[PDB]
RNA sequence: AAACUCAGUUGACACAAAAUAGACUACGAAAGUGGCUUUAACAUAUCUGAACACACAAUAGCUAAGACCCAAACUGGGAUUAGAUACCCCACUAUGCUUAGCCCUAAACCUCAACAGUUAAUCAACAAAACUGCUCGCCAGAACACUACGAGCCACAGCUUAAAACUCAAA
């Protein structure tokens, strides 16, 4: 017929799904830094996906390994490890 | 959905308006309007595209045919008998800018 | 390769034979399991 | 069973103590703390507590939602460009 | 440098200091805000009591207890009484959330004691005892 | 129950698995491995035992073997979990499955599900 | 179309680019237009791998006076 | 399978850490596991104040066994480590690297659900 | 008000319960299941299939033996009331827990049976858009009636099945 006529393919200028900071990293209970990087400074709460922008896999995974960190004697339940708040803040939590 | 024959396809999301079937609509529209016209027949340009409304009006008035391009009050075709009078005569095509 | 990677392997496993020296070089040394990571996903690792 | 004075505390600046004790009071309810207290001085049934979560997370939503119709059309809220027409 | 909220890490070079002393070394005043009271208590770092006092102590009775006058008036008498024992730096730690929770410490300020870190100490049970049920009326 | 030295199915057929270390050999073995590699050899060595294809493993009698060895597998957990009840219904229902199988197998082939019946000591018995 | 590709990696590579997009002018032609002519044509000529045929029209438009800035 | 062994010690000189390990180490052979490595995490304050036979311990020393042995014998080694005064705490795990890292393609943006309700003006 | 002479800091300390994560919507046949570890483990790729059996089935409850934080029918006070009950306050029990059996009921509800298929010319209304094919179960005015009788059941003031007469022109 003729060549321009469109032809059939996948969206080349599709640009790749943002991926979570954690995507295709280890995430293990005994990097207690890691782990803490999730975590409220004051009281040890587990922050949602909402705040830490990860995906429901590395959510789950995140809050399994601090779980297990937690009940392992690895990382404090009821604060944060004071050793580990100079790390990079990459939650989405504003306290002032 | 009535409108997916008339595409020509999507670019980007965007809805492309197949013109090969536009010529032929286009074609038979045009001609219609012209034999109406030709009947000494009324014609009525219709669109509430605010943008455009003068430029429509002028061009009504420019072809010697009428224009409503302002609000729509209801009745004005289905009850034309009572709001203008019984002897008036409806327009015998209607030319729909913006539909 | 598995089987041979396996192989490899198990002659620096831990057994009677060196369990002295093995517990010894453990003891000697350390091994650091936390990093952390950026909002750009770049893995920051520490100092030791 | 943990270290005391690193959990919950919050260090007086210059000796604004009303200023501190808002702002811990600040990051106890964003941590949900309050709530918690709160909520746990009388039980609440499970169902009451899953009726109540539904609503909190439809609440949400259809709030998000209204929140960004109004952003959207917003844009429209300009001047009108065609005055008189 | 510029002023962190979170505490001074112990067994940390930390150079703050307050009237020449650590953080580890200044004496905690205890604030239990019950729904119906407010009791103070006045600690040394080495959990040795100085001073206590609370609504009912300072001679409020029933109602009277819970109120933030009341709190205040605690407040004021453990700081006096915490003075007279060599008191001047305190951190405050606070459980539960009493009408007085802000107001004894509007007290333990006016008895002339420095506040420098405040501390919730709130019994938050992840989830233990089941609470008693919810009042109808 | 197969021995447990006995090598994985997975390592069976990897050349020069017999040349290899005595440790090797037992990190391979089915002592190191959880109880799915154990009734995958049992299920292997049934479908060699019986079925005349143990290629085939789509047909009808593959089917009623590894049927058969997730019954002893849920029998054995049953052993020592008797409240299970979750497991006692996967147990019936797997039992009522392998019945509805060998009826089709008995209808189908009659050889083949004596054949079966033989090797997997199953007492077929018409329902009431 | 076919030429979608290449505009795709072209934009992945260098960007938009100075030249803005004249859309009045029907006849107007962007960077990312003469780069997918380049390559067109020297796919045309017989070369068949896609990174050679990218790298060779970049280095061509380069000669030709043509700012392919790079981002990455 | 292969178990990865956490295990808080209590704090002491080195050969009393070097002969508890050893006696942890060769409990775990007896009991028929394959020790594929020993690694220190080091000395440090525990998180908690872990009490453990009837004595409270602040600091310990983390270390990691991991190994390759019968599922039958992993309670087993968990009753000894229950008896074994100076193991603070120790837990055995499914070793971390056997779980494969599966490829997460990203945050797909799934929107609302759409059609909840039928198309009559309301 | 009653009652406790106990209260607060610190330390030791459960067979109870399982913040945050969870703004997740996963697992299981349903009931249900949200602390951690480990083991075992999540039937059948050809569909349907129980008044006709096998096995389950929240809470409450029964039987026996334990556990005791808290909660809590009941009860005992305190107020309150003319007095008494309920609500409120305090103390406390069965009970909620464990073990071993029973009981087999729920608005056991996505109030929408299982499987397969369709989006083509919509559809009483409302609800969760409208249908087709196929199979099983069930329904035939209301009320009598989650009843009586018969039968079965570890059930003994119980559950399942389930009527009739009289009456109404409605429900
Ligand atoms: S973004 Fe890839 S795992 Fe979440
Ligand atoms: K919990
Ligand atoms: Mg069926
Ligand atoms: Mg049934
Ligand atoms: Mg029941
Ligand atoms: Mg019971
Ligand atoms: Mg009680
Ligand atoms: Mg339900
Ligand atoms: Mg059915
Ligand atoms: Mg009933
Ligand atoms: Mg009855
Ligand atoms: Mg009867």
């Amino acid at each position: 017929s003729n060549e321009d006529l469109p032809i059939s393919m996948e969206n080349p200028y599709k640009e790749p799904l943002k991926k979570c900071i954690l995507c295709g990293k280890h995430v293990d209970y005994k990097n207690v830094q890691l782990l803490s990087q999730f975590v409220s400074p004051f009281t040890g709460c587990i922050y949602g996906r909402h705040i830490t922008g990860l995906c429901g896999k590395k959510q789950k995974e995140i809050t399994k390994a601090i779980k297990r960190a937690q009940i392992m004697g690895f990382m404090p339940v009821t604060y944060k490890d004071p050793a580990y708040l100079k790390d990079p803040k990459v939650c989405n939590i504003r306290y002032r | 959905r009535f409108m997916e024959p008339y595409i020509f396809g999507s670019r980007l999301d965007h809805d492309i308006i197949d013109l090969e079937q536009t010529a032929t609509h286009l074609q038979l529209a045009l001609n219609f309007t012209a034999h109406m016209a030709y009947r000494k027949g009324i014609i009525l340009f219709i669109s509430r595209n605010r943008q455009f409304s003068y430029l429509i009006e002028n061009m009504a008035r420019d072809c010697g045919e009428y224009a409503h391009t302002r609000y729509f009050r209801g009745g004005m075709l289905t009850n034309a008998r009572l709001l203008f009078g019984p002897t008036v005569r409806l327009p015998d095509l209607i030319i729909f800018l913006h539909t | 390769r598995e089987v041979l990677q396996l192989q490899e392997e198990v002659k620096n496993f831990i057994t009677r034979e060196n369990l002295e020296a093995r517990v010894e070089a453990a003891l000697d040394s350390r091994k650091n399991y936390n990093w952390a990571i950026t909002r750009e996903g770049l893995v920051v690792r520490p100092q030791r | 069973k943990h270290l005391k004075f690193i959990a919950r505390t919050v260090m007086v600046q210059e000796g604004n103590v009303e200023s501190a004790y808002r702002t811990l009071n600040r990051i106890l309810t964003m941590d949900g703390l309050i709530e918690d207290i709160k909520h746990r001085r009388y039980y609440e049934k499970p169902c009451r507590r899953r009726q109540r979560e539904s609503y909190e997370r439809c609440r949400r939503i259809y709030n998000m939602e209204m929140a960004r119709k109004i952003n959207f059309l917003m844009r429209k809220n300009r001047a009108d460009p065609w005055q008189g027409c | 440098t510029k002023f962190s909220i979170y505490p001074p890490i112990p067994g940390e070079e930390s150079s703050l200091r307050w009237a020449g002393k650590k953080f580890e070394e200044i004496p905690i005043a205890h604030i239990k805000a019950s729904h119906n009271n407010t009791q103070i208590q006045v600690v040394s770092a080495s959990n040795e009591p100085l001073a206590f006092a609370s609504c009912g102590t300072e001679g409020f009775r029933n109602a009277k207890k819970g109120t933030g006058i009341a709190a205040q008036t605690a407040g004021i008498a453990a700081a006096a009484r915490a003075k007279q024992k060599g008191v001047i730096h305190i951190r405050v730690v606070v459980k539960g959330l009493g009408p007085g929770r802000l107001s004894a410490m509007h007290g333990l300020i006016m008895g002339g004691l420095e506040v420098i870190s405040i501390t919730d100490n709130t019994p938050i049970p992840h989830n233990g005892c089941r609470p008693r049920k919810a009042r109808k009326l | 129950d197969p021995p447990p030295s006995t090598l994985l199915k997975d390592y069976q057929n990897v050349p020069g698995i017999e040349k290899v270390d005595d440790v090797v050999k037992r990190l391979l073995s089915l002592e190191m491995a959880n109880k799915k590699e154990m009734l995958k050899i049992k299920q292997e060595q049934f479908m060699k035992k019986i079925v005349a294809n143990p290629e085939d493993t789509r047909s009808l009698e593959a089917r009623i073997i590894a049927l058969s060895v997730k019954i002893r597998s849920y029998e054995e957990h049953l052993e020592k979990h008797r409240k299970d009840k979750a497991h006692k219904r996967y147990l019936l229902m797997s039992i009522d499955q392998r019945k509805k199988m060998l009826k089709n197998l008995r209808n189908t082939n009659y050889d083949v599900f004596e054949k079966i019946c033989w090797g997997l000591g199953i007492e077929y018995t018409f329902p009431p | 179309y076919h030429e979608d590709r290449i505009r795709a990696k072209f934009y992945s590579v260098y960007g938009s680019g100075q030249r803005a997009f004249d859309l009045f002018n029907p006849n107007f032609k962007s960077t990312c237009q003469r780069f997918v002519e380049k390559y067109t044509e020297l796919q045309k000529l017989g070369e068949t791998d896609e990174e050679k045929l990218f790298v060779e029209t970049g280095k061509a438009l380069l000669a030709e006076g043509v700012i392919l800035r790079r981002v990455g | 399978p292969r178990y990865e062994l956490a295990l808080i010690l209590k704090a002491m000189q080195r050969p009393e850490t070097a002969a508890t390990l050893k006696r942890t180490i060769e409990a775990l052979m007896d009991r028929g596991a394959i020790v594929r490595d020993l690694e220190n995490l080091g000395e440090r304050a525990l998180p908690y104040r872990i009490s453990a036979h009837s004595q409270q311990h602040n600091r310990g020393g983390y270390f990691l066994v991991d190994f390759y042995a019968p599922t039958a014998a992993v309670e087993s080694m968990v009753e000894h480590l229950s008896r074994d005064i100076d193991v603070i705490r120790g837990n055995i795990v499914k070793h971390p690297l056997t779980q494969e890292l599966k490829e997460c393609e990203g945050i797909v943006p799934v929107p609302l659900a759409e059609k909840l309700y039928s198309t009559k003006k309301r």
